[PDB]
């Protein structure tokens, strides 16, 4: 007769009724993950009808002790409307029990969970969430492809449909820590013990103290719940009249732009308990992990603010007694508002580094043109700097018939055969430009667990210990090619070129000194590239300001040279593929793995869809070099120039003036070593989620459960850097999942049985993080697994890997697709239509990449190299081993004598 | 060389700029800042007179743009010129639904300040 | 074959674009719609047809 | 320019496709279209025809075949501007010319 005992305390009519997730830490297991549920009994209620509804009635045994224990610290809280109704009985079976009463299917900890180690055929719970809480109807899920972000946007409606329940959950949060706090209680809450309505019930872990002298602590709650803060979009309400959905948004003045009195009472509503000094402005930061820490509570609060708030702050400034408008600071979302501290208000003169400054801001730009408002792209469009709208389109490639109709009278092109036409010029019409602009549409505003993330830049910080780098002066910088673009105002006036002949050396130092004081916000200009592809896709090219990419060189020029120059580390940027640098590049990958297998994985729409987060990150961790020649405002204001110009800089596409959300632009060229950074930190965290969401108890390995046991305490139990242990979790990452990283492209090689056990990261765990930091899914068939090693990774850089005899051993070559190589020769730009001597390199260069191919089994394959040889020698007559008409030239570029 | 040729092109188009911008309602905006710091998102959502509407099919239009004067950004526009893609001025009598088949989207509005 | 009329599209888009077609907005659009189907397409029938359409366009001015 | 057109039907009869031939042998003999020969069916279909002999080969009936295809005539309008009728099509007519046919597909 225990089910008309337990509606015998409680007056409700109950019907009787697994994997639970759990945030565990022990002195035995500490881990966020999965576990076994056995002492609990579950009833469920019922309505007016015989129909179930979500209350749950949760009676467990306990034995006397605990049971007086949560006793006398529940009559403590009682009086809290956060706290769920508990009753104690005893029951002769007598054995003490506690029925919580009226909480939900699942807790905090589910849904957390649940986001954030997302699989698709394996999201039961989170589909059940969803349709109880109504935020979708069950035939949703049928649609193919309901969970993806990119082929289907409207989930970020339906998971938004979740945001209210979270903001009421952070508001009872709240509630329960000043409960505890006035009661004199010490405790850690974890997201297990509160239900999806809100209401805490485990009490077994609290101690008591004197009142009001509680410590609740909360490290653990908010740095898990953190990144379904941004895809739940938890504070919608804060935008809307007294926090109401139902009430009209609030019409903040137009001219408001500080909002830092704002940002505390939300900082003190939701996190009012969180210890660490959160600083809205980060120019009052104290490091660079303060940077990322407060930064990271600005990409939330953001959300909350009218988005014609943020960009440059423009102040009217006379020069020589003419009215004038310039940039004077700069509202960010993630670092707050920033000063300029060389703002002069009246000047006599305007030289040469100030007018450069000048042109290049678009304050002038956009206040001297008119309003836009383009409903092409749901971008937010500033202003419109002609009467008219460009629409520049991409012509189709130059035939090559001569090539060609070679080819086919040396037998190629025959159908059924391996090696066809597949890269062409696509050609675009004028909605191109626009259409590929709005395809920023996948960035989204996204909060970081804050803790993991504070852990995962010391351990990517290890992997960029060996290089060196810091600032130096105008005169050591070397240009590769100075006839690259200069960005938008001036590509009116010439190429990069000019600004380096114009300016001196004095000239750019200055200029250089005065970025580290102040922000110049600039204009990237977007056009449409002429190029072959193998997809029907419009590619752009971005060209950054002069102004940006001088000071940038100036900043960044020695730490990339220096990584270009290494050879044998994880980062193989600069390393050429030639003279043996493939097999090189091999056998450091495959170092000491003990049961090694290849791995390879893409990130989807990683142009567009990175979080601002991540870049900030990859941008400090660049700036870390510069401990002695930067002071710590120097280095914000290079961070803030960084911002201010790459990541949320305004973007002329076709005549307009367009804000950025974010994303990395593809002409400034710290973007490779950039994406190196962004890829090594979410291969660090899907290594850090594999190894925290391992059950410890079944880990027989003793060093690896020590190491869980601390990886978990180093994340949210101590908020100093534990130098020790980042040596060890990045020597045990460099045993078991060495690296090679190229700008975000991977392989990895990887210890297989212990990513069977789930102590190094798999496919799995890369496809979880991209899906809750990067708003992205990433489908299993663009990543690829080689179990043999004698065959080389499936694709590195778009290069194939093949073992073939070369002297007396084996020697790994790449080789690239045979199509590719085909079509490149058979569709040429115009360029190399006109001069004959272009197409003999062109021919040469492709001849080189198709050497590889003659050790290939495949005879079709090999008689690549063969045709283009043949015609290298028809293009020579008419018209050692230094000739490159005769096949030595080409076995000498795969032959390690350099 | 070409350090004075760039100085006066640059030099050239400040001043271009700052011609066209108006000084009445930019003074009268910034003014009302307290520390006569205004961001600049609203500068041309507040005080240009011309606002350029592109808009991609019939089915926006009617929802942006319909009539002869609309009202965007707390101001009312009234429409001084409509063009194609193909730059061909667009009467506002062949903007329906049986004609918009006929019409190069997008279609650029053109709109003065009332 | 295909590779024969995947090359003879891209000459034909290549001397429409001479001919200025790209003044015309839809004509322009429906053009580049024609030529990236062929080059994307996968059996000859369907080429070939979009072919048809694709010259006919040539045809339809003076030449 | 030139090079590139003559380059072009080089190719296009190399090809020897029955309809692309069909299209250039019946342009070559005046009979041009007017908008872009449509795929679906029952789809617009405007065509020139210039001569008598033209017509001959080209129209018998109701129907036609252009670009090996069947297309059926809803009423051809002449340089007046007006309908002409099917059987009012005649040898001694036609000195009573190029004409414009609509028609759809089969
Ligand atoms: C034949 C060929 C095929 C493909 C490519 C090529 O550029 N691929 C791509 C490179 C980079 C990018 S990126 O902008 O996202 O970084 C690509 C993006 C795209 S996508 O985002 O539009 O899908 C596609 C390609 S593709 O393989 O050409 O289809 C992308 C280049 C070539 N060119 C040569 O191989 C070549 C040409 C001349 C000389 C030499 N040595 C080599
Ligand atoms: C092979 C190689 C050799 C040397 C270098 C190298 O040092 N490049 C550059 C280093 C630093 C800078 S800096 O001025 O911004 O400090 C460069 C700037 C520029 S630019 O801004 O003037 O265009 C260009 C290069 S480049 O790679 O030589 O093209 C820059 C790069 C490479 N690139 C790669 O290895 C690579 C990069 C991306 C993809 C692939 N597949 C290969
Ligand atoms: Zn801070
Ligand atoms: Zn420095």
């Amino acid at each position: 007769s225990f089910l008309n005992r337990v509606c015998g305390v409680s007056a409700a009519r109950l019907t009787p009724c697994v994997y639970r997730a759990f945030d565990i830490y022990n002195d035995k297991v500490a881990g966020f993950a999965k576990f076994l549920k056995t002492n609990c009994c579950r009833f469920q209620e019922k309505d007016e009808d015989d129909n179930l509804i979500d209350s749950y009635f949760v009676v467990k045994r306990h034995t006397f002790s605990n049971y007086q224990h949560e006793e006398t610290i529940y009559n403590l809280l009682k009086d809290c409307p956060a706290v769920a109704k508990h009753d104690f009985f005893k029951f002769r079976i007598m054995v003490p029990h506690i029925s919580r009463q009226r909480l939900t299917k699942y807790t905090m900890a589910d849904l957390v969970y649940a986001l954030r180690h997302f699989d698709e055929g394996n999201c039961d719970t989170l589909k059940e969430i969803l349709v109880t809480y109504n935020c979708c109807d069950d035939d949703y899920f049928n649609k193919k492809d309901w969970y993806d972000f990119v082929e289907n946007p409207d989930i970020l409606r339906v998971y938004a449909n979740l945001g209210e329940r979270v903001r009421q959950a952070l508001l009872k949060t709240v509630q329960f820590c000043d409960a505890m706090r006035n009661a004199g209680i010490v405790g850690v809450l974890t997201l297990d013990n509160q239900d999806l309505n809100g209401n805490w019930y485990d009490f077994g872990d609290f101690i008591q103290t004197t009142p009001g002298s509680g410590v609740p602590v909360v490290d653990s709650y908010y740095s898990l719940l953190m990144p379904i803060l941004t895809l739940t979009r938890a504070l919608t309400a804060e935008s809307h009249v007294d926090t109401d959905l139902t009430k009209p948004y609030i019409k903040w003045d137009l001219l408001k732009y500080d909002f830092t009195e704002e940002r505390l009472k939300l900082f003190d509503r939701y996190f009012k308990y969180w210890d660490q000094t959160y600083h809205p402005n980060c120019v009052n930061c104290l490091d660079d992990r303060c940077i990322l820490h407060c930064a990271n509570f600005n990409v939330l609060f953001s959300t909350v603010f009218p988005p014609t708030s943020f960009g440059p702050l423009v102040r009217k400034i006379f020069v020589d007694g003419v009215p004038f408008v310039v940039s004077t600071g700069y509202h960010f979302r993630e670092l707050g508002v920033v000063h300029n501290q060389d703002v002069n208000l009246h000047s006599s003169r305007l030289s040469f580094k100030e007018l450069l400054v000048y042109a290049a801001d678009p304050a002038m730009h956009a206040a001297s043109g008119n309003l836009l408002l383009d409903k092409r792209t749901t971008c937010f469009s500033v202003a419109a700097l002609t009467n008219n709208v460009a629409f520049q389109t991409v012509k189709p490639g130059n035939f090559n018939k001569d090539f060609y109709d070679f080819a086919v009278s040396k037998g190629f092109f025959k159908e059924g055969s391996s090696v066809e036409l597949k890269h062409f010029f696509f050609a675009q019409d004028g909605n191109a430009a626009i259409s590929d602009y709005d395809y920023y549409r996948y960035n989204l505003p996204t909060m970081c667990d804050i803790r993991q993330l504070l852990f995962v830049v010391e351990v990517v910080d290890k992997y960029f210990d060996c290089y060196d780098g810091g600032c130096i002066n105008a005169n050591q910088v070397i240009v590769n090619n100075l006839d690259k673009s200069a960005g938008f105002p001036f590509n009116k006036w010439g190429k990069a070129r000019l600004y380096y002949d114009s300016m001196s050396y004095e000239d750019q130092d200055a200029l250089f000194a005065y970025t580290k004081r102040n922000v110049i916000p600039t204009i990237t200009q977007m056009n449409l590239k002429y190029a072959i592809s193998a997809k029907n896709r419009a590619r752009t090219v971005a060209g950054v300001s002069i102004c940006s990419t001088m000071t940038n060189r100036q900043f960044h020029q020695k730490l990339l040279k220096s990584i270009a120059a290494t050879r044998g580390a994880t980062v193989v940027i600069g390393t050429s593929k030639f003279y043996g640098g493939w097999h090189n590049m091999l056998k450091t990958v495959y170092s000491d793995v003990e049961n090694p297998h290849l791995m390879g994985w893409d990130y989807p729409k990683c142009d567009r869809a990175m979080p601002n987060m991540l870049r900030i990150m990859a941008s400090l961790v660049l700036a870390r070099k510069h401990t002695t020649c930067c002071s710590l405002s120097h280095r914000f204001y290079r961070l803030a120039n960084e911002c201010a110009q790459v990541l949320s800089e305004m973007v002329m596409c076709g005549g307009s003036l367009y804000v950025k959300p974010g994303g990395t632009s593809s002409g400034d060229a710290t973007t490779a070593y950039a994406n190196s950074v962004f890829n090594i930190c979410q291969a660090v965290t899907a290594n850090v989620n594999a190894l925290l969401s391992t059950d410890g108890n079944k880990i027989a390995d003793k060093y690896v459960r020590n190491l869980q046991h601390r990886l978990y305490e180093c994340l949210y139990r101590n908020r100093d850097v534990d130098t020790d242990f980042v040596n060890e979790f990045y020597a045990y990452l460099r045993k078991h999942f060495s690296m090679m990283i190229l700008s975000d492209d991977a392989v990895v090689c990887f210890n297989s049985t212990y990513a069977s056990q789930g102590l190094v990261a798999s496919i799995k765990n890369f496809k979880s993080v991209l899906y809750y930091q990067n708003n992205v899914f990433m489908s299993e068939a663009k990543c690829w697994t080689e179990t043999d090693l004698t065959k080389g990774p499936h694709e590195f850089c778009s290069q194939h890997t093949m073992l073939v005899k070369q002297g007396d051993d084996y020697v790994y070559l790449p080789y690239p697709d045979p199509s590719r190589i085909l079509g490149a020769g058979c569709f040429v730009d115009d360029i190399v239509k006109t001069d004959g001597t272009l197409m003999i390199e062109r021919f040469v260069s492709l001849a080189i990449d198709a050497y590889p191919l003659t050790k290939h089994p495949n005879q079709e394959y090999a008689d690549v190299f063969h045709l283009y040889l043949q015609y290298i020698r028809k293009l020579h007559d008419e018209l050692n081993t230094s000739r490159y008409w005769e096949p030595e030239f080409y076995e000498a570029m795969y032959t390690p004598h350099t | 060389d070409k350090r004075a040729k760039v100085t006066s092109a640059m030099q050239t188009m400040l001043f271009t700029m700052l011609r066209k911008l108006d000084n009445d309602a930019l003074n009268n905006i910034i003014n009302n800042a307290r520390d006569g710091c205004v961001p600049l998102n609203i500068i041309p959502l507040t005080t240009a007179a011309k606002l350029m509407v592109v808009i991609p099919d019939y089915n926006t239009y009617k929802n942006t743009c319909d009539g002869t004067t609309f009202t965007y950004a707390s101001a009312l526009w009234e429409i001084q010129q409509v063009v194609d893609a193909d730059s061909k001025i667009v009467q506002l009598s062949e903007i329906s639904m049986d004609n918009s088949p006929n019409l190069a989207w997008p279609l650029i509005v053109t709109a003065l300040r009332a | 074959k295909m590779s024969d009329v995947k090359c003879t599209s891209v000459v034909l888009l290549s001397v429409l674009q001479q001919l200025r077609v790209e003044s015309s907005s839809k004509l322009w659009a429906q053009c580049v719609q024609l030529h990236n189907d062929i080059l994307l397409a996968k059996d000859t029938t369907e080429a070939f047809e979009k072919m048809v359409s694709l010259l006919s366009v040539l045809l339809s001015m003076q030449g």
